[PDB]
Formats: structure tokens, sequence, C-alpha cells
């Protein structure tokens, strides 16, 4: 969320209603998510060499 | 200081609808002692 923008020129006058403003809205965002692999292979023969 | 007139207060007001539009009013002004007991500094250039 980000309040809104100050301005300073609230000058508003007497008065039991007054004027409306602008809201902003809350902002959403996302990500990805990735994979990460790594592959191994050795034959018995070189596993069991020492 | 800070001269306050106004904070929000409560009473029963004819709340109607469901548009349940609401406002905060608030009456504020400024009190300074000794006007020259504070110093200003207005950044400028030369002539």
């Amino acid at each position: 969320d980000a309040l809104a923008s100050v301005d300073g020129n609230n000058a508003h006058v007497e008065g039991s209603r007054a004027e409306d403003g602008e809201m902003k809205p809350t902002v959403i965002k996302s990500n990805v998510t990735q994979i990460l692999r790594k592959v191994v292979r050795v034959s018995d023969t070189a596993n069991t060499t020492a | 200081t800070q001269m306050v007139l106004r904070a929000p207060k409560r009473t029963e007001l004819a709340k109607d609808g469901s548009y349940e539009k609401w406002m905060i009013e608030m009456e504020v002004g400024l009190r300074h002692r000794n006007p020259y007991a504070s110093g200003v500094l207005f950044t400028a250039a030369g002539k």
C-alpha cells in the first residue's frame, strides 16, 4: 500500500459537510518459483574404486 | 504550540442509508511567542 499524495492545498471552509477526494487502492505483486536441478551418474565399478 | 478547536467528536446523528460515507473534521491553528525569538534563513542565489 501507498498513502495518498500530500498536496498541502487543504483549505476547506466551515460547513456541516465538505468535498471528497480520491483514494489509492492496494497494489499486489507476484513472483514465480524456479526449479534447480543437478543430475549425477557413475558406474558401480567407479564408485567402488579407491 | 498548537491550538486545537474541534477534535472529532461522536454524537447521535441521523446516519441512514448504506453508503457509509464518513468525514473527519479538525480545526487547528498555530501560535508563536516573541516573533523575533525565532530565526529564518531563505536559501537563494546572489544578484
